[PDB]
DNA sequence: AACCCGTATATAAGCCTAGGCTTATATACGG
DNA sequence: CCGTATATAAGCCTAGGCTTATATACGGGTT
DNA sequence: AGGCTTATATACGGGTTCATGCG
DNA sequence: CGCATGAACCCGTATATAAGCCT
């Protein structure tokens, strides 16, 4: 006997919006339960109880909806097989009880920034989350099932974007090398009159530009302190004691000019650094 | 041509008294030092100081009156800075020919003055400070017509006259970037910067999470040993002495070091000047000749002659280019309605001065220039924007990049600057920074004793600092140094050549020795003296181009002299003292007795 | 009498750096 | 016994500068 | 401008020329 | 009255800085 005077039962599994990526068939269980728990208590179904299958402002499909769900809970010819309860246990271990939402938000970001497969570089930035291993454990799983995540569309096209922003730079890195490896006396001869500038106030001298690159080559593209440095390198080289403007440019403004310059040189070797990249040999695939 | 196509009129070619250096006139190295002589003291702080002045100069509006009267000297005396030793300073200065012993500034001039020289420097200190951080005054605030930092600020008995500002600096010390000097040289002699040291992850990754996209963007992260300052236990920036005791606190040299880095700091955060260098650069029109690292005036590099010669060549070209257009079908018919305001009347003002050409005798061709210049100006409208005979120091663009101390440059030798003083804005009465035309005369009158220091004084003459120095700057070397690997660290490319009247002569006289073209090709000075100054210049083509330029330099400096001399004398007779109306009379009047 | 034009302004449309505002860990109260 | 909702700071949504590039007349007078 | 060749200084051991001390 | 032994300077190659020379 049991005196439990309530109104509704619990017609709903767990909040899978925070799906820690677990065997999708594990929902078929929490519904085989939801139903069994229902009749085991008796809490009759109602059109009212029709909230998950709502989306209806009193049509004439509800004529059967209630009396249908009714003979699905009342008719629970499956209060969980002794093997089913096994399949239950095993599946709710294969999942990721650990991962949550803050662990994800921070992950997905860095997982694109600090590389894409660069686990260590992204795992390390989740120390309180769970260990290096504990991270990788979600890793392969993530991609093994990326095509099964709420808004996986949006969450991917943001990771790829932070990659296309990283490869674009690393490629510029090379382009800068090639161009420099070319001029014997760069400080003078080095110039890229192909994608320079159109009708814009070229505050920076054709020379200065050169300099700022030669230093970019000195410390190499590194999305770090590079432009902070060159500013010093400018403040150092006494050849520009009097080029007030040059030291009148902050590592910011200065940096900007770079992001311009770079891209300029980019539209100069993307026809050779992508074709020379296309021909890369393997084991059984000759290019 | 159809109607004889007008002669080519290239604007850039006719630079408006503003060529440029591109610092490539030297893709031939010649660090050679054949110009040895007693009046050649190699001074390291030389460069830096110039910076200071020039900085004040190009911002005449942002400094008090007395702040614009500084001379290269004023700095020296101010901060116990003695030229000579190529290691920085040099306690003492040899007085007289034979005298192994040396003298300090006290032993030298008067103590009162020495104080002044300090006082001024320190004024400039708080000045720069208030200018940098105290940018709450965007020009038009509590101090509209009157620079923000004034003398009364420096003579407040307030304990923390410098502390408050100073404090605000250290707050942003690291961020702003410390000076090369004040960095703790990498505690290891193994590290650089192109390479990093901290190997984060011991190993890299191999079998990665995504097989299909092996993109291993970040194989490993590193750390960078960036330019760090010194421990607060040895970081002059945190010297407690300064707080309540001005700038004199730092070691003689260190005083300079801070000053310099202070200027660079200013024009890179100052809600004032930095915001103003924009409006300067981002002007609504770029220089016809283009944008460069450093621009200078025409006559600075072409010599007084050609700078006018080119003008004649041009002032005559434009005459044709006008009269071939003036004698054009389309144009003649449209003068019965006034095709243009100027391009109609200017046609007329030509045939009136052209009739003055064949007018007087032939020997008076030297008259046209200094007799028709004013009436020739109007013509330079429908053609060239700006032209050779102009004043550089009046046009926005031709400023930021223009170094108002360039005196020229000589092949296989180098550049020659003369750190002067005030040059822009008010009190431009006796500034030698003007139209070559003006300058020419303004100097000439001094050579003839038509303009005494008196006259110099009567017209805001105190506005220009009296004392001065000449400087040879080994740009050739400092170039081949950077261009090959930016090695520089503790080297020198600056040298003193003189520091007053007679000294200038000892250099001028010295100059000829090189200009002399060794006619000693038809073979077949003093003896035993090239022991303290070698003279003859290398007889060979490559060094001809040099002489020619060296010549003008003499020519100029020779003319400059007189006005320079008088400046010195001025500060000796007068010395901060308004003329007046009830006083002016008596002043000049006293000279009637003098004579 | 219609052609082509090098210049120069207006205006659209990208990255970066900078505030204002919800977005998820638990703990409170009542009946 | 639980249910309905703030406390408390971390992260994303959307705004403003600063540059870079594209489309419409300008008198030029020729052929 | 780019390469030669000849030349002038400048530094280092080798050793010639005077002058002290001694029998 | 001359012989055995130092100090200053004169003298000969090695090397670096620069002008002469040339096409």
């Amino acid at each position: 006997r049991s005196s439990t005077p309530s109104h509704p039962r619990m017609p709903k599994p767990h909040v899978f919006h925070s799906h820690q990526l677990q065997p999708p068939q594990l929902k078929v269980l929490y519904e085989k339960e939801r139903m069994w728990t229902a009749k085991k208590t008796g809490y009759v179904p109602t059109m009212d109880d029709v909230k998950a299958a709502y989306g209806d402002i009193s049509d004439e499909e509800e004529k059967k909806q209630k009396l249908e769900l009714l003979k699905l809970s009342v008719n629970n010819s499956q209060p969980l097989t002794e093997e089913e309860e096994k399949m239950k246990a095993d599946w709710e271990s294969e999942g990721f009880t650990n991962w949550n939402k803050l662990e994800f938000r921070k992950f997905i970001t860095v997982s694109g920034k600090y590389g894409r497969n660069s686990i260590q570089a992204i795992a390390r930035e989740l120390a309180p989350g769970k260990t290096l291993e504990e991270v990788r454990a979600y890793a392969k799983a993530f991609w093994s099932n990326i095509e099964r995540i709420e808004d996986y569309e949006k969450y991917l096209k943001i990771i790829e974007n932070e990659e296309e922003k990283i490869k674009r730079v690393k490629m510029q890195q090379e382009a800068l090398r090639r161009k420099l490896s070319e001029y014997k006396n760069p400080f003078f001869d080095l110039k890229l009159k192909h994608p320079p500038s159109s009708n814009n106030k070229r505050t920076y001298s054709e020379e200065e530009d050169r300099f700022i690159l030669l230093m970019l080559f000195k410390y190499g593209l590194d999305r770090d302190d590079v432009y902070e440095l060159v500013r010093d390198e400018i403040r150092d080289c006494p050849l520009f004691e009097l080029d007030f403007y040059f030291r009148s440019r902050t590592p910011v403004e200065l940096a900007r000019r770079g992001n311009t310059l770079l891209q300029c040189l980019e539209k100069e070797f993307n026809a050779g650094i992508v074709l020379d990249d296309a021909t890369k040999d393997r084991m059984k695939k000759e290019d | 041509a159809h109607e004889q196509v007008e002669p080519a009129l290239i604007p850039s070619n006719w630079t408006s008294v503003i060529p440029l250096l591109t610092s490539d006139f030297k893709n031939q190295y010649s660090v050679i030092s054949r110009l040895k002589n007693p009046n050649m003291k190699p001074v390291p702080y030389a460069g830096d100081i110039i910076k200071l002045m020039a900085f004040i100069n190009k911002f005449s509006s942002f400094f008090h009156s007395d702040l614009q009267n500084l001379s290269f000297q004023d700095f020296e005396v101010g901060l116990d800075l003695y030229p000579g030793d190529p290691n920085g300073s040099a306690a003492g200065i040899v007085k007289g020919p034979e005298d192994t012993s040396l003298l300090l500034y006290p032993d030298f001039m008067a103590i009162k003055d020495i104080v002044y020289c300090q006082d001024k420097m320190n004024l400039l200190f708080l000045s720069l400070l208030d200018l940098t951080f105290t940018e709450n005054f965007d020009g038009k605030s509590a101090k509209k017509k009157g620079p923000l930092t004034t003398w009364e600020n420096l003579k407040s008995s307030s304990k923390k006259v410098f502390s408050n500002p100073l404090y605000r600096l250290r707050l942003v010390a690291r961020e702003w970037g410390y000076p090369r000097e004040w960095r703790q040289q990498l505690p290891s002699d193994q590290d650089i910067s192109k390479p990093k040291t901290a190997l984060f992850e011991q190993d890299e990754q191999t079998p990665v999470v995504d097989p299909s996209h092996p993109e291993i963007l970040t194989p490993n992260i590193y750390t960078w040993n960036a330019n760090e300052p010194l421990p607060l236990e040895s970081n002059p920036l945190y010297n407690r002495e300064m707080d309540k005791n001005g700038i004199l606190a730092l070691k003689p040299m260190d005083r300079v070091v801070l000053l310099r880095a202070l200027t660079d700091w200013c024009a890179s955060h100052s809600s004032a000047i930095h915001d103003e260098i924009y409006k300067l650069t981002h002007g609504k029109k770029d220089p016809v000749f283009g944008i460069q690292t450093q621009q200078v005036p025409r006559y600075t590099i072409e010599g007084v002659d050609n700078t006018i010669n080119q003008f004649k060549k041009l002032c005559s070209l434009i005459q044709s280019r006008y009269e071939i257009r003036s004698k054009k079908k389309h144009f003649v018919k449209q003068l019965k309605e006034g095709k243009k305001p100027d391009l109609s009347r200017k046609l007329e003002i030509l045939k009136e001065i052209k009739a003055e050409l064949k007018n007087a005798v032939k020997s008076e061709k030297d008259e046209l220039l200094f007799s028709l210049y004013d009436k020739w100006v109007p013509l330079f409208e429908g053609e060239l924007p700006d032209q050779p005979l102009a004043n550089p120091f009046s046009e926005r663009l031709y400023k930021l990049r223009l170094q108002e101390f360039f005196l020229g440059r000589v092949p296989h030798i180098g550049d020659f600057y003369m750190p002067r003083l005030h040059s822009y804005g008010d009190s431009l009465e006796m500034s030698t920074f003007t139209d070559l035309r003006n300058l020419q005369a303004l100097l000439s009158k001094f050579k003839n004793n038509e303009y005494n220091a008196f006259t110099l004084f009567e017209n805001d003459g105190q506005s220009m600092s009296a004392q001065f120095k000449l400087f040879y700057h080994d740009t050739p070397s400092l170039a081949h140094d950077v261009a090959r690997g930016r090695n520089t660290s503790g080297k020198v490319y600056w040298y003193e050549l003189c520091h007053d009247s007679a000294t200038l002569l000892e250099f001028l006289e010295f100059l000829d020795y090189k200009i002399v073209k060794p006619q000693d090709e038809k073979k077949e000075t003093t003896d035993n003296n090239p022991s303290i100054n070698t003279n003859p210049l290398p007889k060979d083509a490559k060094y001809n181009t040099a002489r020619k330029k060296l010549q003008i330099l003499k020519e100029f400096l020779s003319d400059y002299y007189f006005i320079l001399r008088q400046f010195e004398q001025m500060k000796v007779q007068f010395a901060d003292m308004k003329p007046g109306k009830r006083q002016l009379r008596r002043i000049q009047r006293q000279t009637v007795n003098y004579n």
